């Protein structure tokens, strides 16, 4: 759901903020973003694996 | 597409409209921020003398921007050029200060 | 005839494929009387193609 | 003459030059890495290193 806001896909989730400007991100930018989305959840739920 | 021609022999310098007309440095304009962010040093040499004491209004379309606000005593003198020009000299091809 | 050499068929090129470069012949008159030195993009070290 | 050339050898030297020019450009174009444009110049292009 979060990568579909900054990238372009055909998966419909409802476009909850569009007035904030961004770029049509490619795979490297989306992977860097998804790594932070990963490590925030790992840091909060206290996982290591 | 904004190309700037200096006025020769006392003419006013001009800049290109999106339609195709050249216009002088007066009035009310509308920018995307990408124009300035392309030309952040060329436009400072051209426009900062006209914004400060002349008659030029520029509306820079952004959508979103973080802000830092200063307060002033309204019983005193207050001039915001040393903040405005400090912002305009620092917004750069990658980033933007608040 | 018992053992001959082998040719080098596969060879890779990583740079941009061209053979026609553009050479400057004379210099340009950037400090001049008529226009000020602020018109030229060479005064700001803007890289041009 | 160090700087002289026979005018009856011009076609032989031109075909000399063309054969060297064709034999030099026998390579294969190689894929290298890419990078997303963070500057606002292009509208999110994929530029190559």
């Amino acid at each position: 759901t979060l990568v579909a806001q900054i990238s372009e896909t055909q998966y419909p989730v409802d476009r909850y903020l569009d007035w904030i400007p961004s770029l049509r991100a490619s795979a490297a930018t989306a992977a860097t973003f998804a790594e932070w989305v990963n490590t925030s959840m790992k840091t909060a739920f206290d996982l290591s694996d | 597409d904004c190309r700037i021609s200096f006025g020769m022999n006392g003419a006013a310098p001009m800049i290109r409209d999106e339609t195709g007309m050249m216009v002088p440095f007066e009035g009310n304009w509308i920018f995307p921020l990408a124009l300035w962010q392309m030309n952040t040093r060329y436009f400072n040499q051209q426009f900062d003398a006209w914004i400060k004491t002349g008659e030029l209004r520029i509306r820079i379309e952004m959508g979103a921007y973080p802000y830092m606000l200063h307060y002033y005593d309204p019983r005193q003198y207050a001039n915001a050029w040393n903040l405005t020009s400090a912002w305009l000299e620092e917004i750069t091809p990658t980033s933007i200060p608040s | 005839l018992l053992h001959a050499d082998t040719p080098r068929l596969v060879t890779w090129d990583a740079g941009l494929c061209t053979s026609f470069k553009i050479v400057p012949i004379v210099p340009a008159q950037v400090p001049q009387d008529v226009l000020a030195y602020t018109f030229f993009t060479s005064s700001y070290a803007i890289q041009s193609p | 003459s160090v700087r002289g050339a026979n005018p009856l050898m011009f076609r032989a030297n031109v075909l000399h030059m063309l054969l060297e020019f064709v034999l030099d450009n026998l390579y294969l174009n190689r894929h290298t890495g890419f990078s997303q444009d963070h500057t606002p110049f292009t509208e999110g292009a994929n530029l190559r290193s």
